[PDB]
């Protein structure tokens, strides 16, 4: 009742009528690459990394924002999907500078755990690499806005849960930027909690800045006691 | 010389295959700077993933 069997790689599963292709393929234990998407946020689509070749169609669709019709064959690995996940993640790895000796998210960036598995082998660009300038906002958010692959993820968070309407999009085409037009500081509750959301190492912590790389720590779970909600 | 042929009566006569390469006709040095060819489908427009 209230379901459609969709053959994800030729294998049945029953979802709600009106869910997403992403949640369907993640239900059967698979990962499609995720840049312009978050579960705890709204949904946009302006990275165009999830691209699956749907069966009985010459075109390619993106799994972020579309419903699922009567049961398709969501052909995950094809000889054309790998001509797309290689495709998009060759452009955005060009207009970007050669950091990571010094990029402080250097052990967990999503241009670094996608780029071994998916994507191409070498480069053919071979000169270019625009370089914008940075600024300061508060004494907590160490700020390199050069890297900033414009996935529109920090931007919606101002309209999301933290209701401070502060950020925007300034520019057109190749040249757009993310930071505040005026030099207004941005600080309230949750204001230091953006540096987890930024999926590359363009945003990071100010006191933590130059200490140690994230493959030497020992992750032990615990609880903080500085408030009554735990 | 007379100490020479006593080495040539004993255990045959070699005179050229010395146990040292310390003399001449050991390769001393090599001049040119090297450059390596980059061959096996390193190029573009056909060399392309999901084929390899
Ligand atoms: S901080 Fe950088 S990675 Fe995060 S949403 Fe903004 S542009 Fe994208
Ligand atoms: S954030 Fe990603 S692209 Fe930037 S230096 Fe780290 S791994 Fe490289
Ligand atoms: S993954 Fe967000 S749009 Fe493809």
């Amino acid at each position: 009742s209230n379901l459609i069997e969709v053959f994800v790689d030729g294998q049945s599963v029953m979802v709600e009528p009106g869910t997403t292709v992403l949640q369907a393929c993640e239900k059967v234990g698979m990962q499609i690459p995720r840049f312009c998407y978050h579960e705890r946020l709204s949904v946009a689509g302006n990275c165009r990394m999830c691209l699956v070749e749907i069966e009985k169609a010459p075109k390619v669709v993106a799994a972020c924002a579309m419903p699922v019709m009567k049961g398709w064959n969501i052909l995950t690995n094809s000889e054309k999907t790998k001509k797309a996940r290689e495709g998009v993640m060759e452009f955005l790895l060009a207009n970007h500078p050669l950091d990571c000796p010094i990029c402080d998210q250097g052990g967990e960036c999503d241009l670094q755990d996608q780029s071994m598995m998916f994507g191409s082998d070498r480069s053919r660009f071979l000169e270019g690499k625009r370089a914008v300038e940075d600024k300061n906002i508060g004494p907590l958010v160490k700020t390199i806005m050069t890297r900033c692959i414009q996935c529109t993820r920090c931007i919606r968070f101002a309209s999301e849960i933290a209701g401070v309407d502060d950020l925007g999009t300034t520019g057109r085409g190749n040249d757009m930027q993310v930071g505040t037009y005026i030099e207004k500081m941005f600080m309230s509750e949750l204001s230091g909690n953006i540096i987890d959301i930024c999926p590359v190492g363009a945003l990071t912590s100010k006191p933590y800045a130059f200490t140690a790389r994230p493959w030497e720590t020992r992750k032990t779970e615990s609880i903080d006691v500085m408030d009554a909600v735990g | 010389r007379f100490i020479q042929w006593l080495r040539n009566w004993a255990s045959g006569r070699d005179l050229q295959a010395k146990l040292q390469l310390r003399y001449q006709e050991i390769s001393k040095r090599t001049q040119p700077p090297p450059k390596l060819p980059v061959g096996p489908s390193h190029k573009l427009s056909n060399n392309y993933y999901c084929t390899r």
